[PDB]
Order: structure tokens, then C-alpha cells, then sequence
DNA sequence: TATATATATATATATATATATATATATATATATATATATATATATATATATATATATATATATATATATATATATATATATATATATATATATATATATATATATATATAT
DNA sequence: ATATATATATATATATATATATATATATATATATATATATATATATATATATATATATATATATATATATATATATATATATATATATATATATATATATATATATATATATA
């Protein structure tokens, strides 16, 4: 017993991880180039769109999990994020009753759910214009943030769920962390990639 | 892909494709090696025939579900676009509540694909003989709701 | 291709060519081993002939209908090309308005169908005799339609 | 259940993948150069005409498909922009009362219909020159489409599919986005491509 | 129902269709490079003759048909004109006669015939010039172009088909759209298919 | 990866993947060239099948755990999440304390896995009925410690 | 330089020319010895694909803004010339105001660039018909503003 | 250059004369070294592909003038010179006032042209049967202006 | 130099800046032939990616402080000129106190900071919706402080 | 390697493994052609299987030891560390003294080993009821010791 | 067609030359091979034990990394399947006729 | 016979057009939804392996020593002798081809007119 403790994350390999396992199943498809430019697009768009929203929340919001229900038991903290990005946020299909409603059913404390809520609009507001404008200029909190997500989500219809999917972000370029303004801060990361190939002779 | 009654020949589709799928998964780059071998060839095989059958299993539900939607579209003549909605319509309940009880009200769901069908829930439509009928989608809605927890036996 | 008169043989001819698209399909690139194996070629040998018969079951009311069409083409002397196009028309409305019910009415298809044959719709044939006779298009599409419906006993 | 939310469209990948599927399945009848051409010349033609057509027809209106009948339920909506493509625009098979009857029989409010079949029109004649002659210099609107559309349409006779399909572009010359004129806007999305195989040592 | 709207017409891979799926047969036949040569050779002499024939005539009267029975009921006028440049021309085997009585018989106005006879011979003076030289320097009209055709086919015999099969164009060279003269204008389409290898790395 | 139920497809998948990892444990660089020998083929496919046969049989105690996790929750009405959390947790008890036996009491393992489910532990659950139940962690963290003992007859 | 509409061929020759720039950069003097070095030379190379991308990156914006800019001009027809002057107002206003937001009001630089335009405000075009038209400059100014505005969903 | 006929020749030529220009270009002196280079080399041929992509395809409406003046001219039996004349006459008209539409009328562009042409204007020429005729230039340059504005259905 | 964000161009152009003062320093008068060799070369190159490793290394603090002190200006809406003021601020405090201590009291820093930041530290600061604000100097200096301390968890 | 107990699993992973060496220390240099043929090819795997039956053969006596020390174990309470400790040193005794006896006596390994375990040797051990119990390394070790005679009937 | 320039080719005798071949012996130089023994050099091998460096194996536990496998749900990327309709593309299949192309069948003359 | 031409004509199927239309399947959109996967997170827990340590042992192998001996082959000598080749010189003589002469022609190209 107690064989390991594994460690699930985004480990700045899990790009060649999926890139290569999938090249490989997909040669016996393919071909040689046609599965190289096969996998390429698929992780872009993975990327693209799934790390660029997705892990950027978890980054940010952990410390505030950690704090109030610091457990391995944050399982239903995520979800619940998860569902927060898809099934309210760039889709409009739930109003903020229904996750309230569905957590405390599943023992979730309703202000718990209702900062967390704050947090993620406060910050997929300023990752995508859209629900930034959606929103307005309005600091969510857990006395505001259920009547104002309402308000948004009741106004608005059921969005297609292609607006979650890809073209939100395709239709609208942004500032990058490559430009003046507040695009100025974060190429670090991305500094290091660099480093790495000048080592690698590459 | 286009729209087709499931048949025997979806099956044997879906194993076929999955035999490819495999042979593809097990040799990662030696595909032709492991190709050529006919015992690997036959754990494939027999792979692929488990995952279909495990697929065929986990689908009569929906299939009873999109039967009985088929029924309530054409006694109320209901065009094709949104017998097929019903159809998911009942799957997602059947799935989501009925099954598994994920925790959330029925009619909270009722709301929500109400909400999806809006545009505003009273829709007209002109049958064969041009006689013009309105149906609710909500009373609708709600009839196979009941009639579904009558198909389970809840 | 060419026109051929529906038998046994173009049965025949569908089922092997359908052999080749799935051997094509299954080993998507290594179709050299997935065609030295015997257990995968049974396999694609029944979809195929699975395949066949879905298409065969589903095409007796097209034929039926060119039937038709050809009896009543003889019965009014009309040369082949609109013995075909007729045929084609029968297809179309038994399609898109006897089976589905596609949200049109009938006429709607008859005065289409008769702007496809403008150029008006009564036209001059010559018969085997040298007697030329004249016919109205949209009558003679009336005409099966009665026929037509005649046939499915709607 | 709910196992995933997939998402339908033009990622930037549908290339690749219907070059990559039908050469895999066409070796098997062609060998491996022919079946690479076949490929080759196949999706060029669905790209030119499809794609140049049909995709940017989509784009355009799906905005105002939501504010419309924002739902998921849209998919009439879409039915209806490609039988107005098809059958109104480029073949002239039947008139707007065709289709306006056939759609509020399916439940479609008629102004709706009037409204979307004027927008299609106001960019068909974009994108097709043939259109753009055939309904002259009219801004299309719900209270004047219907009219306009049935005089074209009966002054033409029922046109073969085989303009449709790809003689239409094929006769005919357009200006391409890489030109003077009205033709230095777009090719922003090509731009990507390029900087794409630069970065892969292409 | 209303499956699809298939349209059949040369798509620039015809070619490619034609040699690989005859190549795939005669495998069983003949061998690799002998399969490969009969292909190259069958595909050749069905371009230079069908395609620079018919191909060209049918581009040039679909308009002209549109007009005239603007239908998918012209296939009529399609069968008129391939026997045109096969019983009458290049065989003489027909006065116009047998045309008219045959296609008004099967309910074709007889000016139209006409019209359409005119039409097809004074292209094919163009394309063939030994039919140029026996009908020499008149252009037929529904006026006189029975009257001239039936002078020229009665003054000839019944010629054996192997003149219009292959061996017309064979035993004579013509001017190419490759030189000065009245061949300086078309290989626009030829120039595609050089920028086209040039992409695909070849 | 997403949750599966266990079954033989679950089997037939670790067999052909521990094919691939074996053929690429052999030829470190030669793959290709003992990809090609039908006898270290032979040898490798054994060794893949005794590979899962291991971790075939030394996996049912922690199905009989996961079993009777699935009773206690399905009687006391809990969500699936701490379905699979209390899961694991029998798990661990069965494994560091009842089989090996790594040198520490129960009950400390009991607080600590308290301390894990806090945020205190008794948690409110909303039935399908919308009746509320709560249930305390660390009694039901007890209650199936005891019958855990009952099923290895501790 | 000649106005060019963008295209791959630009990013490539922007490319190439900052190859050639590196490669003056990097040997000060003894660039004929850095020139003969593969390894420096892969390095600029990468370098110079850097700063494409870079600036590639960083002009999608003031794309939009040429195009919203060409697709009113159209609509109001006015000659090539004035449509690159809006153009360029409004990459300013996007620029000074939108993203970084320099402390000037936007009614501000409107009136500036108002003066930029004056020679006064409402100019006459001749159409293609011969039919003259007349556009105030302010208004449409302030038309795309809003226009602006809308694509970033200011 | 010679009158040469557009061939595939023609856009090979292109082809390799921009490659030399381009590694003209990037190596401003140190050719030599980048011409060494097979990366940089690729990158030079990729660049000048594309450049002859957009040369080819920024010609077609040009080529289709120079076919229809060739058409013309051959109905009316104009010496070869007179031709190339017409077709750089409809060059030029497609280009300033089909397409941009710089802010001239089309009759002034006419008269233009008409002073081009004139030395007047109704020029004789001998057929090679003998038979002299006589043709207006401004008739046939009012000719294929419509026939022009036909092609782009203008 | 202007402004620019940090980049991997920005790594790329310390590497080969310093490759051209390294070939400088070697070979201090010869510089050729040192040039010419490849050995020293590729020592050269190795040494100037040491160095580019070493100041990259050398970064993250700063570069993390001028991120807390971009959020701190983001949040209080500040003109750029004094965000970079304030990063450079807390990069001295965090460099002379936090990470070497050398002996000077963090109030000291403060109030030297506050006499550069004079003229007296309450500024008025118009935001693009036209209402004017103020904000303290030395308060937002006091928050920054704790703020970094929170950082680096001081 | 992390303790896996011995199984058929072991025999054939050092199999392959002994190929991959065998493989590689025939053809030092030219390991691809040797790679290649299947004569060698069948060479080397009869010779590592024989090097496997060798490794085998030579390994049961370790086996029963570590089995009686397990048992001894088992008895006395001892935690899994020390249970594979007295394993080695078990083997160790029959290796050296037992089966070759180099030069020395059995209680100076005894005193050697006693060295080895002290820190002294009367170690406490908590069982699972509570119970703390005391154990003399010394006296175990000699216990083993005679046990061990026991089993090679000496 | 006419030159000249040399490139080869086919018809009969001299070069240096090597292509060799033989056919006869004699050399030196060498590649090997024996036949007896002797070295040094290194290739393994066995004998006994000792090191070091590794390759695995086990014996207990602990890591990180990973390959999977579950157990709960949530994503993303897909692979299919369905339910509704619509495309384009192509696989066939009809229904009428027309081509070319070639696959075989039906009237006399050559290979 | 099989197969190829030289005319006339079928049927048959190989494709290709020329229109209309099916059904089927190949993909692709368009929305809703499954189900099965391929991965990726998110926590918890296994199990199995790939490694890495953390100690103690094995066996096995790879090398290296530390002595003694083999046998085997790698070379090198030590002497006598072969045999086979690599050349070389001796003399005589063929044939073959590779260049150069010594005449007469070709044909073929490289040029030049």
C-alpha cells in the first residue's frame, strides 16, 4: 500500500506529452505530414483555448479554495468553477439559482459559492472582453454578484455553446504580453522557452 | 454525419472503425509490425467487439427515449427539427435526473430548455390537411416528462 | 453511368464494389494486412451485404414509382427522356411530401416542377403512325399525383 | 451523464483532417501519388465553393441569428440561409412565398424569414457577381425582399444546379483580397498561415 | 428525402479519377508500368478528343440553352448537339432533316434546332478546320443553315466514324494557345495547373 | 481519464498498452528490428498478459472496498464526489493499516482523513425528494471502518 | 513604399530583411566571419522569425480598424485617399485612447484631427452615376467612433 | 521582351528570376554566405512561390480583356498592332474605372484614347481576300466598352 | 532605448549583442583570425549563452515586482510615468532591504522615496470617465510595501 | 527498484532486458545489421534464455532464506525494514559461510551484524493491539542461525 | 553542303601503358596458409577472491515520472453513434441519351 | 487460339458527361444530445511498470585488477617450407582495351561557317 503520491498539473510538458502520443495514434492514420499538421492544430486549439481560460483560473483561484475548504475534499470547488466558465459565463444557459440551488444540495455553504462566483466573473472579465462587457464595470461580491449574473443571464438568451467553444476569442485579438499598456508584464514564462533552445543548440 | 436509423450496419460500423482505432493505439509508431502479427491481431479484434457491445448496452435508454419523443411528435405533428431536440430534450433528463440525480430540480430543467426554445413558447404549425395548430412547448414538455417517469417506472 | 434496367446483377455489383470503399475504410493505411486477415474480411464481408440490403429495402418505393410512370408514359406515347424526368418527378414528390411531409403543398411542387419544364407545357409528339398528338405537362402531373396516391393508398 | 459539450465548426484543421481521412481511405483504390492529387484537387473544390460561400454566410449571420432566436434551437434558422442560398439564389427554383410558407408551417415567424432572406441577399451580392447583377443596386428589407426576390426569380426559369455548384467562380474572375481597391482587408487570417510554417522550419 | 444535389461536370481531377480507378483495375491485367502507360496513354486520347471537343462545345451553348429552355429539362438539347457534331459533322451521315423531324418528334421547337445547329457549326469551324473548309466562309443562321448543311452532307458520302474518332486532329497540327497569332490567349488555365505543382513542392 | 466502470474492454486495453511499453522496453533503439521477429514478439505478448494477470489479481480488494462504499453512500443518499472520496479512503485504511500494517492506529488515520473532509463534518444533503439529511463524517468514516473489518473477517 | 495589401509575401520579406539587419548587428565589422558560422546563423534566424511574429501579433488591431474604415468608406464612397487618411485617425484613436488611454478626451482629439481635415467639413463626391453627394466630416468622424467603439465592445 | 504567349513557361521564369532577386535582396553583400544557407534558402523560395501566386492571380481580368479584344479584332480583321493597342485600352479601362474607379467618366477616357488613336478615326484596311474595309475607332471602342462591362456583368 | 515589453526577442538580442563584445574582447587586436577560428567560436557562443543564463536568472524579482506595482496602478488608475516610477521604486526596496539588508531602516527608504516623489503627495488624477480622483503617495508606497513583503512572503 | 514480490513477470522482464543487452554487445558498433538478421537474431535469444535459466537455478536458495526469515518475521512482530534486513543478512550467512565458508567463524559474523544493528539491541515493537513488545536482535539472529542449519540439514 | 575540331566506331603495323592473360624462373613485398617455439597484445574462456563501473533480480519504504487502471465531475481535443435538414464530394444505384474507352460477343482479308 | 487492325452492328461493363432523382456512405457544417474513446485537468486512491534514491544482500554482466593457467585469434618475430595473391624484373608470345601515330572511309557529336 501507499504506492506513490502522484502529482495531476500542467508540468510545461504536457504539450509534448499530448502532441506526441497522439502523432503516434494518428500515423496509422495518416501519414507522416498529415498527422504532424494534424496534432499541431489540435494542441493549438487546445491550448488556445483551454489553458489560456481554464488554467489561468485554477492558477488564480487555488489560494482562495485552499483557504476556505483547504482539503483534498476541493473536488466540487472545481466543478463548480468549471461549470461557473461553461454553463453561465459565454453561454448564458443558467442562472446563478440553479448552481447555488445544485451545490447546496450538494453540501456546499451558499456564500461560499457565491464569492466564488465573485472571483471567477472578477477575472474572466478581464481574460475575455465579452463577458467583460457583459458585465460592465461592476466589482462582484457575495451581497451583489447573484442578482447581477441574474439580471445578465435572464437579459440574455441561451447562448450556442459555440460561443464557449473556440470563435469567442478567434473574432477579437487582444493585447498581448508582448505591447505596451497592460500587456506588459508576463513574458517571463515565455522567456524561459527561449533560454531552453539556446542550451538545446536549438 | 447525416441522420440515420440505427441498423445493424451501424454496428458493424462502429466496429470497424474502432478496429482501426486500436491498431492504431497499440503500435504507437510500429504500426506495421504489429500489423502483420495475427495474434495482437486478434486481441484487436476481440477488443474492438467488447467496446461495441459496452456502447450497444449503454444505448437502449436513449433509443427507448427517442422512440416515445417520435410518438409524441406525431400525435402532435411536430416537424422533424424539433422531434429531434425533444429527443435530446429527454435524454439530457433521463441522464442527468433520472439516472444519475445530479442535484438539481426538475423543473429548474424544465425552465432551462424552455429558455433554449424560446426566441415565444406557443408555436403554430401547419399541418398536412392546412389546418393551423399551436402547441405549447412547456405543456409538452411537461407531458413526456411524466410519461417518461412512466416509461422507467419511477 | 450509363442507364440499366434494376437487376440482380447491379445487386451484385454494389455489394463487391462496397467490399473494396470498407477494406479501403477499415485499415486506413495498412490495408495490405487487414486484407491478408480472414476474421476482419468476414467481418466487412457482412456489413457489406448488411449495407446492400438496407439499400435494397429502402428503394422498392422508387421503383414502384418509375413504374408507374413508365405505364402511364406508354399510355400517352412520350419519348424517354420525359418518361425519365417524370420518373424523377414522381421520386420527388413521394419524397419530400408523401413520406417526410416536408412543410409544402403539393401545388406548390406541381407549378415548380412546371417552371422546370417551361421553355409552354403542351407539346407536339409524332407517333410511330406519323399522327402527332399533344399533351399538357401539368396535367399529366396532376394525373399521377391521383395515381400516385392511389398507390400508397393515402 | 452530460459527458462533454462539443463544438461544430472551421477549426482551422477541417483541411487536414478531410485531406488526411480521404487519402487514407482512396490509397487503397488510387496508390499513394494518385490518391494525393485526388485529395489535392477534391478539397480545393469543396474549399472554393463551400467554404467561400457557405462559411462566411455563417459567420455573418450568426449574430443576428442570436439576437434573433438566441437559443440553441437555431438550427431552422440555418436550414433556411442554405435552401435560400440553394434554391432562391443561383438557381432560381422557387420564389420567397415557397420558402416563407414552408417556415411558418415549421412555426418560423414570417419577418423573420423576410429579414434573414434580405440579409443573405445583401451579402450574396457580396460575395457573387452574378447575384449582385441579377438583383441590381436595391437594398434588400423585410417589407421589399419578398417582391424584388419574386420578380427575379420568375423572370428567370429554373436554373441547373451545375451554376451552383462550381462553374459560377469558375467563368468569372474576382478581385482578390490581395489587390487595390476593395480588395486590402482580409488577409490577416492567410497572414497566420504564413508566420504558421515559418515557425515550424517551413 | 432531397438527399443531396449532386452536380456532374469536369472538376479538374477527372483526369485523376479516370487514370486511378482504371489504373487500380488493369493492375489485375497487366502489371505496374504496363497499367500505368495503358492509363497515360487511354486518358490522353480520351482528353484530346472528348474534353477538346464536346467539352468545348457544351461550355460554349450552356448559356445559350439557358436562354432558350432555361430548364433542368435540357438534356434534350444536350442529346441534339452531341449527335450534331457526331452523325452530321465529321461523318456526313445525316442531312438536317433527320435532325428536325426527329427532335420536333420528340416536341423540340424546329427554329430552335436550327438556332442550335447554327451555333454548333460555326464553333466547330473553329475548333476542326477540315469541317471549316467544307462549309467554308458562311455563317449559318436558322435562315440558311439547313439549306447550306444539307448541300454539304449530300455532297459527301457516309464517312467512316474513324475520322471523327480520332485520327482529324492526329494527321493535322494546329496553332497552340501557346504561340502568336490567334493562339495567344487561354493558357490561363494550363497556368494554373504549373502554379498548382509549384505549391505542392513539385 | 474519464470515469469508466471496470470491465473486460478495461482489461483488454492495459494488455495492449503494456504491448506497446514492453516493445519499447526491448529494442532501447532497435525497435523496428525486434518488431520484426515473430519470437520476441511471442515472448513480449506473454509478458504483457502476465503483466495484467498481476495487476488483474491484486486489484479485487479494492473493488470489494469500492463495492461497499457504493452501498453506504447509496443508503445514505451522497453525492457522487464523496462517493469516490470515501472510496478512497477505504482504500487506504484497507491497504496501510489492514493488510501490511505499517506501524499506525486506526483512529489516527480516522482524524486525519477528518481533517481532510473539513473545510465542519456534518455535511446537509438535498434527496431527490427535497427532503434535507445530514450525516456526520466522521460517523459514517466509523461506520464503514467496521464493516470493512466484517468483509476481510478481521 | 507602394501601397501593397498585406499578405504572406510582406511577412516574408519583413522576414528576410531583418535576417539581413541581424546579420549586420550581430559582427559589428567582421561580419563576413559570423556570416560563415551555421550556428550564429540559425540563432539570427530564429531572431528574426521572433520579431515577425512579434510584430505580426501586434497589428492585428489597427487591421480591424482599416477594414471597419474601408467598409464605411463604401458605404458613404468616398476616394482612396481620404478612406487611408480614416484609416489612419483611427488606429490613433485606438491607439492613444482605446488601449492605453493618454489623458486626452476623445471629443479632443475629434476636434483635432476636425482640423486636420479643414481646409470645410462637408465635402461633395461624385458617384459613379454622376449623381453628387455631400458628407459632413464630423459626423462621420464621430460614426466611427461608435463603430470603433462596438468592435472592442468599448 | 519578345511577344511571348502566357504559358506555364511564363510563371516558371518569374519563379527563378525572383528567387536570384531575393537572394539579391537578403544578403545585401554577403550573398555568398546566405546563399550557403539551406534554411534561409528555403525561406527564399517559399517567398518567391508566393510572390508568383500573387502575381498569377492578380492577372486573370487583364488576360480576359486581352481575349476579348483578340475576339473582337478577329471579327473585324484588324492588323495584329491595332490589337495589342485595344487590349492595353481595355486594360486600362477595367483597371482605373471597373474596379477603383478614380474619379474620370468613362466617355472622357473615351475621347482620350480617341486622340490616341487619331494621326482620322475610321481606318482601312485590305483583307486577305482584297476586299478593303473600312472600321471607326471610337464605333469599336464603344463596342467593347459594353461587351466589356458584359464580362464583369458590370 | 524605448520601451519595450519582455520578450523572448529580448533574450535572442542580449545573446548576440554580447557574442559581438565577446569576439571583441578575445581577440583585442587580431580580432580576424579569432574570427576565422570555429573552436573559439563555438567557445564564444557558449559563453554569451552562459551569460544571457546568468542575467535571465537574475530577473524574475524585478520583473515580478513591476508586475504587483502594474495591478497596484491598474487598480488606482495611474498615468504610466509614475507606474514605472513605483516599479522602480519597489525594486530598490525590494533589492537594498529585502534581499541584502543593507543597513538603512524601510521607513528611511520611504521617506527618501517621498522627498523624489515631491514638488505635495496627494495627486489628482482625471480617469476617462471625467471624474477626478486623488490618491496619497506616501499611502500607496506603505501598501505597495506590504505588498511586496506578501510576495516574497517576508 | 521498488520491491515487487518475484514472479513469472521477473523472469521474462530480465529476459527481454538481457536481449536488449546481448543485442547491443554483439554488434559493438554495427548493431543495426545484426539487428537485421535472423540467425544471430535466434542466437542471442537462445542465449539469453539460458542466461535467464542460469540466473534462475542460482537464485532458489535466497528464496527459501528470505522465506524463513519472513516466517521468523511473522512470529515476532518485526516491521516490514527489518524483515528484509534479516533477509540479507540470512543470505549473506548461508553464502559466505554456509555454502562456500570463507575463512571465518559464525558468531564473528554474528558480532559483525550485531555492530551493524545497534545505534541497542533489544528493540521496542507496538503491535497492532497496543501492546508493546521487546525483541533481542541477538538472540533472533541466533536463532535464525540454527533454523537456517534446519533447512540445508547441516 | 562545305569546312575544321576531336568524339567514338570499323579495316592493317609501330609507340608507353596497363588490362591482363599465359607459358616458361627468378626476384622483393605481401596476403595468407602450415609446421616446431618464442615473444607482446588483446580476444575471449576458466580457476580462486577482490575491486570498480554498470545491467537486471529481490527484500522492506520512501521519493519523482510515468504507463495505465479506477472511483466521483468537469474540461478540452477527438473517434464514432444517433435525432432532426442542409451542404459539397464521391461511392454506387436508377431512369432516358449522348460521348470516349475498352471489356467481350456477331460478317472477310493481313500480322 | 489470343491478340492486333480495316468497315458495319449489338450487349456489357470501365469510366466520363449531359439533366432529374434516389439510397449509401465519405467527409464537412448547422443545433441538441448520446455513447465509446484519445488526451488534458481537478482531488483521492490503487495497481502495474519506467526510472531515482534511501540500506542490506543476491545473480549476471560489463569492464578493470590482483596471480596462475588454458585455447583462440590479432599482430610481431625467430628459422625452414609451402600455397595463394600484390607488385617488380627477365624473355618470348598471344588477346583486350586506352591513349598516340601511319592512310582510307563511316556515323556522331563539339564547334566554325
Amino acid at each position: 500500500g501507499r504506492q506513490s503520491h502522484k502529482k495531476i498539473d500542467v508540468r510545461n510538458d504536457t504539450s509534448t506529452r499530448y502532441k506526441g502520443k497522439l502523432y503516434g495514434i494518428f500515423v496509422n492514420y495518416m501519414g507522416e505530414k498529415y498527422a504532424q499538421q494534424l496534432v499541431e492544430n489540435m494542441y493549438s486549439n487546445y491550448n488556445d483555448v483551454f489553458v489560456e481560460i481554464y488554467n489561468k483560473m485554477h492558477n488564480a483561484l487555488r489560494p482562495t479554495l485552499v483557504k476556505l475548504a483547504g482539503a483534498g475534499a476541493t473536488f466540487p470547488l472545481w466543478q463548480l468553477v468549471n461549470e461557473a466558465i461553461y454553463a453561465v459565463y459565454l453561454t448564458h444557459k443558467e442562472t446563478a439559482s440553479f448552481l447555488v440551488t445544485k451545490y447546496v444540495a450538494r453540501g456546499v455553504p451558499a456564500m461560499t459559492v457565491k464569492t466564488l462566483l465573485a472571483e471567477v466573473g472578477n477575472q474572466l472579465k478581464e481574460l475575455v472582453p465579452a463577458v467583460a462587457e457583459q458585465i460592465g464595470s461592476v466589482t462582484l461580491d457575495h451581497t451583489n454578484v447573484v442578482s447581477t449574473v441574474d439580471n445578465i443571464v435572464t437579459s440574455m438568451p441561451a447562448l450556442p455553446n459555440s460561443y464557449a467553444g473556440v470563435l469567442m476569442k478567434t473574432k477579437v485579438p487582444t493585447v498581448t504580453p508582448h505591447y505596451a499598456g497592460t500587456g506588459t508584464f508576463s513574458s517571463m514564462e515565455s522567456a524561459y522557452k527561449a533560454l531552453e533552445d539556446i542550451e538545446r543548440g536549438l | 454525419r447525416r441522420n440515420r436509423r440505427l441498423s445493424s450496419a451501424s454496428v458493424y460500423r462502429y466496429y470497424l472503425k474502432r478496429i482501426s482505432m486500436n491498431i492504431g493505439t497499440t503500435g504507437h509508431v510500429n504500426g506495421l509490425s504489429i500489423a502483420g502479427n495475427p495474434e495482437i491481431m486478434r486481441a484487436i479484434a476481440r477488443l474492438s467487439e467488447q467496446e461495441t457491445y459496452n456502447w450497444v448496452t449503454d444505448y437502449a435508454p436513449s433509443h427507448l427515449a427517442k422512440e416515445v419523443v417520435k410518438q409524441i411528435s406525431g400525435k402532435y405533428n411536430i416537424p422533424g427539427a424539433y422531434q429531434g431536440l425533444l429527443m435530446a430534450f429527454a435524454e439530457k433528463v433521463l441522464a442527468n435526473y433520472i439516472l444519475d440525480y445530479k442535484g438539481e430540480p426538475l423543473v429548474e430543467i424544465h425552465h432551462n430548455f424552455l429558455w433554449e426554445l424560446m426566441q415565444g413558447f406557443i408555436y403554430t404549425f401547419v399541418r398536412k390537411d392546412g389546418k393551423p395548430v399551436t402547441v405549447d412547448m412547456s405543456k409538452v414538455l411537461t407531458e413526456i416528462e411524466d410519461a417518461l417517469f412512466k416509461l422507467v417506472k419511477k
